[PDB]
């Protein structure tokens, strides 16, 4: 029972580097110049494009095994499009004044830069990442 | 000894389709070739004092990328050609492929 | 000298079954199978028969060796759902499937000509 | 034989035709290829004797060697052309065959990982799955040129609890190297459990490979 | 210089720099070698020597110290070898076979 | 020796079509690439079938015991 | 001398090897007719009784 | 008829190239295995050498017998020899040809399946003559004779599998193939400079809409659709060979449903 | 000396390879010399 | 910098921190004296010698 | 008089069954035919030197006051001390049953080689110069490719078959063709072994082609052209093919370069080499 | 060679001799054995040739 | 030439040739029926019940180390660390 982060975001670029699934995108905040985002997305599901905007909710609720449907007539938690699930490798870096945070979505990286997520964030694994258009 | 081009091979496509007749019919001959000064045998004491030719056509007087690069035909002085680079080979290696 | 009687691989020689049925330890509602003298043929078309089921959580099968005709299936139904009727009934659901191909292909077979 | 490394003991395994069968990560400890290569296999005959072949010369403790103060047993050929290929970010396993790659690794605990993605379509990793042949337990940082926390040519390396976070798994890691996951897993959880490794990465790597397809024509030797 | 030029260009998908990447048989010298030149061949570390006097074969002129007269193997192994190229890159190997026999019998004794 | 019945990769029936090639070759002077895909061999898989083998048999059949 | 160079060779066989990706990193695949070859000395053991028995 | 749909291309006595379309990969392969696999047919697995003056050896000889296919129509009508209570082969489980040649011209006496004859009686069922779709009524050329050089032989044509040996193997190529377009993007394409301008296009790249460029990578899309297209070998018509192959599959499951079944009781 | 072997009939090609090989008994001898072009195989 | 030595004790350390689930947040519990001494005193427990005369 | 046959190759990582040089080959092409071989041991054995009456005698020996035979059965030899062609000779069969009286039975005999079983091809008896009585005794082995079996291309890389795999299972082109013979991809930089590669361009070309083809050293044809021509056949010039797993039909996410290759099946075959003498 | 009867032999008069009409022949039967005189690589007569020679040498 | 128990200078660490020498001994008694130590809690294999009667510090060997000069240390197998 919870969700963690929230806002919407600017995509300032999308590096596509030798891939073909995947972009490494990097939006800015929509609100705070201290929020940035560095975001490794599957793009064949869900194509992300420079000037986007993307609601970036990062959560971590609704580990035993995983289920495939029987809750996606039910608990659907996900009134977003892309739904990663990652682990906290969080380096709360520390950084000069702001506090920059961590994740892995099985080798997609997530890397989240600002200040008031201290009691905002997890430092553990357990924490989703939503995407809605 | 040839007077129409420069040097070129005792050997001319007449020789040739002599030997060919002679392949069909079964009399011109590898003796003949011999006793007809196209063809000589060099030991490689006297092949010191030689210099001969990869390819006939080293003796003639853009490029595919796709073939090799082959060195010039900078000389007039070939004294013999190679009947064919492929016979430098043993009967083993005769076999391998490229 | 070696080499296994190719038949060993279809039929079965003696004290063998066809199915052995293990329930899995390490997960609740899990079993895993072993049929001997069967392969991916019959493996990789159950499996993604039993997968198609949603009442199914976990459907895998492999076989650990070349060498040997037999393969091991694990199938994991919800609780409450027994993975033998799981089985049953993706197995009837392959039965069934079939019938309709070879009906459908027996009946496209004669509106051909050659 | 050279080297303490070339008589090893193993399990024996009965097994149809003939030719003795090794693991292939076995291989270059006893610098064998398939060419041809004879081996020669003792069946110690007494009961210590039984015991000192298994205690001492047992091939899980082998892997580190005394030679270079490394592992001397890698992952390799088609297992490590493989690895590197299922690593990439761009690769992703479908329910389906997740399944099964994961039914492969026997040391599996059958929770079927929560998969990267769950978005449009339940899609994990190749490393996630990777991830299950590493144990708990099982951390490695390394870095390469220019490896960040972020990594941007997933470069370097790091696994943490046994899910490879980051980094291309190859030779680097996954080989016979200093520092590499099986120097880690030898050290950090025994002999035995990484011998085990061995098996579990090849099984799933190699059923992914299978699936997947490896190959090398002329075409691949054009400019 | 050769040599690099075609490995940076392989694509990663390119199957021989595929196995590279990944650690599994193949290094640098092997792309070289079948993609941008062979390289120079060499008999007791030194160009082909002039066997017959003065000049490497019979098929040169005599005191020619170019690449080609003296062993460069110009050619990728795609590209085929010349007969000289291929007597020469012939030379170079035997020279390899040879004292792969001598360091196989001389390291064979060392090591007992 | 003889045809082989069958294409080894896949197991088309071949060894009924060697004399009816070595017609298609012979009496009716046509060349070995047009006379494999006329018997049919189409997949170069059977075509090799054929077109390799050596009926060295016609030789053996030369020798008197 | 003769017996210090390791001639006559025993308990032992000797076979081309192959590759095998599904023996664990330990196991050695014997052939079966190999393995009928070789023998271990077992000493019959109330622990292991029918199995030896079995065997027999 | 709801569920998997065939859809003819061609069909001939030797082809059946069709379109399996609402399948499971699964199923499209399973039964592509069973053709070229599990097919029951009838081939000659024992050959009895009585005189062979012939050039070639005797096992030389018995192994292109066992090669050259057989008529396997009622081949249900037949037990395997394994099952059937009698001792070896009889009539029930067993045909029995012969090769009797003698080179008794000059010229080269070449010896064919033709030249085989069923010495055992069928009791009516189709089975067991030497296939011959020669147009020359010769089949399968066994032999070689020089005049003098004589062939006397037993064949015993038993019931097997693919499995068991390929030369009980009805089919003969299986062509087979799904997504023509790469859209489920099942393969990356390798290529020099273009993965398009390279690759030929395939057979069936007609029967189906080349994607639009715009699209998102259909994530969803399953295979179904496979172009098979099974090639006999003649012991059995083509068309039997497909129904078998969903026949013996169809068994096989059947198998197993009996063994969950008789699995419990005693 | 072994100067008469068993001629090798393993393969046609491997007996015609047999009656033109050739022996060196006991400076540089192993090696292929530049005047062996065209007389002896350099493979 | 890069020599080969028994412990990797950069591994022991990052098996603490992730067998203690140590935050980089809150300050550590430790003394000084637990430190300094601690490790003091630890060098003491490194035995490849067990002598207990002067030499040794 | 050619020695090896075209196997239809796929460079492939299969099922993990062909590294470090081993091959998977197919196993339904071996029992077609492919790479079998006759193989005729054929023994020799004369009769006594200079002994005055202790003559060797072809017969059959039935134990009297020595004993002294072999383990083999002598249930085969007729009563001229030979084995008759047509008559399966294994274990260690006695083939040329002989006897001496040594200063009444003392066997010495040549029994079938221990490893070795087969039939016998022709039994042959002659007379030398000082009129010794000859025997020759060809016996015949069909040899089938099995696992261990060593087989080499035309470029000094040989390799054993790992594992057959029947039809079913190979990996299988959208022509239904599947490959005799997987080897495997990572045999090919550190060799360099290039040859094999266009050779087996070409080897595809010519059979699609019936075109003998030249790959002769010093030619001008070129992987370029070789390539065009394939590509006019319609399979992609580069020799790669798409192709399906054969366990679930799904298609190989690799392109598999696919194409005949003249392999050779050389001797010193695995059941000569298995000698296992635990005692 | 010359002596022996196969070299005016023609094809049949081999197949008939069962002597494979491909056999070549640079060969010798010898107690039954085909033996091959291996081609003896000497150095030749009459030439003259210079040596230099090592430093501890008096020559 | 003996070394009293106190002052022993060796290792109290059983070392991995000790280990798989009684392992060895231990077993090669286990397998001729004589009596063992701990409760078979299902082990057949003799090995595997010599090493649960190490893991269970109930085997009733000494060691005995030699040192170069001849003279030893004696060390009980129950007073032997085994951490290899
Ligand atoms: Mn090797
Ligand atoms: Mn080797
Ligand atoms: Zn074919
Ligand atoms: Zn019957």
């Amino acid at each position: 029972s919870n969700t963690l982060f929230d806002d919407i975001f600017q995509v300032s670029e999308v590096d596509p580097g030798r891939y073909n699934k995947v972009c490494r995108i990097e939006a800015a905040s929509t609100t705070q110049d201290q929020c940035k985002l560095t975001l490794d997305i599957n793009v064949e599901l869900f194509p992300v494009a420079a000037q986007d905007s993307l609601t970036v909710t990062i959560a971590s609720s609704l580990t035993r095994s995983w289920r495939p449907p029987q809750a996606g007539d039910r608990s659907l938690a996900d009134d977003y499009d892309y739904v990663m699930y990652g682990t906290a490798y969080k380096f709360e870096e520390v950084s000069k004044d702001l506090i920059a945070v961590y994740y892995s979505f099985g080798g997609l990286l997530m890397r989240l830069e600002g200040n008031y997520r201290n009691l905002n964030n997890l430092k553990q694994e357990n924490a989703y990442l939503l995407i809605r258009r | 000894d040839e007077s129409l081009g420069h040097k070129e091979l005792k050997v001319r496509k007449g020789h040739i389709a002599k030997l060919m007749a002679t392949e069909y019919q079964d009399e011109y001959t590898w003796s003949s070739l011999l006793n007809e000064g196209l063809v000589e045998y060099i030991d490689a004491e006297e092949e010191e004092s030689i210099l001969i030719a990869m390819q006939p056509e080293d003796l003639e007087p853009d490029v595919d990328p796709a073939k090799r690069i082959r060195v010039s035909h900078h000389a007039t002085t070939f004294t013999h050609c190679e009947i064919h680079p492929s016979m430098i080979l043993g009967v083993a290696a005769s076999i391998i492929p490229f | 000298m070696n080499a296994p009687d190719r038949f060993e691989l279809f039929l079965l020689g003696e004290g063998e079954s066809k199915l052995k049925i293990d329930p899995d330890t390490k997960a609740p509602n899990a079993v895993v199978i072993t049929f001997e003298k069967e392969d991916h043929t019959l493996g990789n078309l159950i499996r993604a028969e039993l997968l198609n089921d949603r009442k199914v959580l976990f459907a895998a099968y492999k076989v650990e060796h070349p060498f040997f005709a037999r393969f091991k299936l694990r199938i994991q139904t919800t609780e409450g759902y027994d993975p033998k009727d799981a089985l049953k009934n993706a197995c009837n659901s392959i039965i069934n499937k079939l019938g309709a191909l070879k009906t459908n292909f027996e009946t496209e077979w004669n509106l051909q000509t050659l | 034989s050279l080297h303490k490394m070339s008589m090893m003991a193993h399990r024996v395994k009965v097994i149809p035709y003939s030719t003795f069968r090794l693991n292939l990560s076995v291989t270059s400890p006893y610098n064998a290829d398939f060419d041809g290569d004879e081996m020669n296999l003792h069946v110690p005959q007494s009961e210590e004797t039984r015991a000192e072949l298994s205690q001492l010369c047992a091939v899980p403790l082998q892997i580190v060697s005394p030679q270079s103060n490394k592992p001397c047993m890698g992952i390799v050929q088609d297992t490590l052309c493989g690895i590197r290929k299922l690593t990439l970010r761009d690769t992703f396993i479908e329910l389906d065959q997740v399944l099964n790659m994961l039914y492969w690794v026997p040391d599996w605990d059958g929770v079927i990982p929560t998969p990267a993605i769950i978005k449009p379509k339940p899609l994990w990793s190749g490393k996630q799955i990777l991830s299950v042949a590493i144990p708990n337990g099982i951390h490695l940082q390394r870095f390469d040129e220019g490896t960040t926390l972020l990594s941007p040519k997933d470069n370097g390396m790091l696994i943490i609890d046994g899910q490879i976070i980051f980094g291309v798994v190859e030779k680097k890691t996954v080989g016979s190297s200093n520092g590499g996951l099986i120097h880690v897993v030898t050290r950090e959880k025994g002999p035995q459990v990484c011998a085990k490794l061995f098996g579990n990465i090849q099984k799933v790597v190699n059923f992914w490979l299978l699936h997947n397809g490896f190959s090398t024509g002329i075409g691949d030797t054009i400019a | 210089k050769a040599g690099r030029l075609a490995e940076v260009n392989l694509k990663d998908l390119n199957n021989v720099k595929q196995m590279v990447m990944a650690g599994s048989k193949g290094s640098f010298i092997n792309i070289a070698q079948m993609s941008a030149c062979v390289g120079q061949q060499s008999v007791e570390g030194k160009r082909i020597a002039f066997g017959f006097v003065d000049r490497t074969l019979p098929h040169f002129s005599k005191d020619d110290y170019s690449p080609e007269s003296k062993g460069f193997v110009e050619n990728s192994y795609l590209r085929g070898l010349t007969p000289q190229e291929f007597f020469f890159h012939a030379m170079g190997g035997r020279e390899g076979l040879i004292d792969t026999a001598v360091k196989t019998a001389e390291t064979g004794y060392i090591q007992r | 020796m003889i045809v082989p019945v069958r294409c080894f990769s896949c197991g088309k029936v071949v060894g009924d079509k060697w004399e009816s090639y070595l017609n298609l070759l012979q009496e009716d002077e046509l060349d070995e690439g047009t006379a494999l895909s006329r018997l049919g061999l189409k997949r170069y898989c059977c075509r090799r079938m054929i077109l390799t083998h050596v009926d060295l048999i016609e030789k053996f059949l030369r020798y008197n015991p | 001398r003769g017996n210090l160079m390791g001639k006559r060779v025993d308990f032992s066989a000797r076979t081309v090897i192959s590759g095998d990706p599904n023996l664990e990193l330990d196991q050695v695949g014997v052939p079966k007719s190999i393995a009928k070859t070789l023998t271990y000395p077992e000493v019959v053991t109330p622990y292991n009784i029918d199995r030896l028995t079995q065997l027999v | 008829e709801e569920g998997p749909q065939v859809k003819i291309r061609e069909a001939s006595k030797d082809n059946v190239d069709f379109i399996l379309s609402n399948v499971d990969l699964a199923m499209a392969n399973s039964l592509r295995r069973v053709m070229i696999a599990e097919i029951p047919t009838l081939a000659i697995d024992s050959v009895e050498v009585e005189t062979n003056t012939t050039v070639l050896a005797d096992e030389f000889i018995a192994h292109r017998l066992g090669l050259i296919p057989l008529q396997s129509m009622d081949i249900e009508q037949l037990e395997y020899s394994r099952d059937c209570f009698c001792e070896d082969h009889c009539d029930k489980c067993s045909v029995v040809l012969t090769l009797q040649a003698f080179g008794e011209s000059e010229s080269t006496t070449n010896v064919y399946s033709k030249d085989l004859v069923i010495v055992s009686n069928l009791m009516g069922r189709n089975i067991g003559h030497p296939i011959i779709q020669d147009k020359e009524g010769n089949g399968v050329l066994i032999c070689k004779l020089r005049k003098g050089q004589e062939l006397k032989l037993t064949c015993v044509a038993k019931k097997g599998i693919a499995k068991e040996h390929a030369k009980w193997g009805p089919a003969a190529a299986i062509e087979f193939e799904y997504d023509p377009w790469n859209k489920l993007k099942h393969t990356d394409y390798w290529y020099e400079q273009d993965s398009a301008k390279e690759w030929p296009q395939s057979k069936n790249c007609e029967y189906e809409d080349p994607p639009n460029e715009g699209d998102p990578f259909d994530y969803k899309a399953q295979a179904d659709t496979f172009y098979m297209n099974v090639e006999s070998v003649g012991s059995i018509p083509v068309d039997q060979v497909v129904v078998r192959g969903i026949d013996t599959l169809q068994k096989k499951v059947a198998s197993i449903l009996l063994a969950l079944t008789q699995m419990d009781q005693d | 000396a072994g100067v008469s072997q068993v001629l090798n009939r393993y393969t046609y090609s491997s007996t015609l390879s047999h009656l033109r090989r050739t022996n060196t008994p006991i400076a540089k001898p192993r090696q292929l010399h530049n005047t062996h072009w065209g007389l002896v195989c350099p493979a | 910098a890069n020599w080969p030595l028994p412990v990797n004790i950069r591994r022991i350390i990052q098996n603490a921190q992730q067998t203690f689930h140590i935050d980089h947040t809150k300050p550590s519990d430790l003394t000084i004296k637990d430190i300094v001494l601690g490790v003091k005193d630890l060098q003491e427990n490194l035995l490849v010698l067990r002598g207990k005369n002067e030499i040794i | 008089l050619p020695a090896g046959q075209n196997a239809i190759v796929a460079i492939a990582c299969y099922s993990g069954y062909n590294q470090e040089d081993s091959m998977i080959m197919n196993q339904s092409s071996i029992d077609r035919g492919l790479f079998r071989s006759l193989f005729f041991r054929s023994y020799m054995d004369q009769e006594k030197k200079y002994g005055m009456s202790i003559t060797e005698t072809f017969e059959k020996p039935q134990r009297t006051n020595t004993l002294r035979m072999k383990h083999g059965t002598y249930d085969k030899l007729d009563d001229d001390g030979l084995i008759a062609p047509g008559v399966r000779v294994s274990g260690e069969d006695v083939i040329i049953g002989k006897t001496t009286p040594i200063s009444s039975k003392r066997d010495a005999s040549t029994p079938l080689r221990s490893t070795e079983n087969g039939i016998v091809d022709q039994v042959l008896v002659t007379t030398n110069q000082d009129g010794l009585k000859f025997v020759k005794v060809r016996v015949r082995t069909t040899k089938i490719p099995q696992i261990g079996d060593k087989f080499a291309s035309r470029h000094g890389q040989k390799g054993t078959i790992g594992i057959t795999y029947r039809r079913e299972d190979m990996p299988f082109t959208a022509e239904g063709i599947v490959p005799d013979l997987i080897i495997n991809p990572h045999a090919i930089p550190s060799r360099m072994t290039v040859a094999h590669l266009i050779e087996c361009l070409l080897s595809k070309v010519a059979a699609l082609s019936g075109n003998e083809g030249d790959a002769s050293p010093f030619t001008d044809i070129t992987v370029e052209g070789i390539s065009k021509l394939l590509r006019e056949h319609g399979y992609q010039s580069r020799g790669f093919e798409v192709m399906y797993n054969g366990h679930t039909g799904k298609k190989l996410m690799a392109q598999i370069f696919f194409g005949p290759t003249y392999y050779q099946r050389l001797r010193h075959m695995v059941d000569d080499k298995i000698h296992a003498r635990a005692r | 060679s010359k002596n022996c009867y196969l070299s005016e032999a023609t094809e049949s008069d081999l197949y008939k001799l069962k002597e494979c009409p491909f056999d070549m022949g640079g060969y010798f039967i010898i107690n039954g054995s085909e033996k091959v005189l291996i081609a003896q690589e000497r150095s030749a007569g009459n030439i003259v040739q210079v040596f230099k020679k090592a430093a501890p040498s008096p020559i | 030439k003996a070394i009293p128990k106190d002052q022993r200078a060796t290792t109290p660490y059983m070392t991995k040739y000790e280990r798989a020498r009684i392992l060895g001994t231990r077993a090669l008694q286990i397998s001729m029926n004589a009596p063992v130590f701990v409760d078979l809690e299902g082990e057949t294999d003799p090995l595997r019940i010599a090493m649960k009667e190490l893991a269970e510090k109930k085997i009733p060997l000494v060691i005995r180390r030699y040192l170069p000069d001849g003279s030893f240390e004696d060390w009980s197998v129950e007073e032997l660390i085994v951490d290899l």
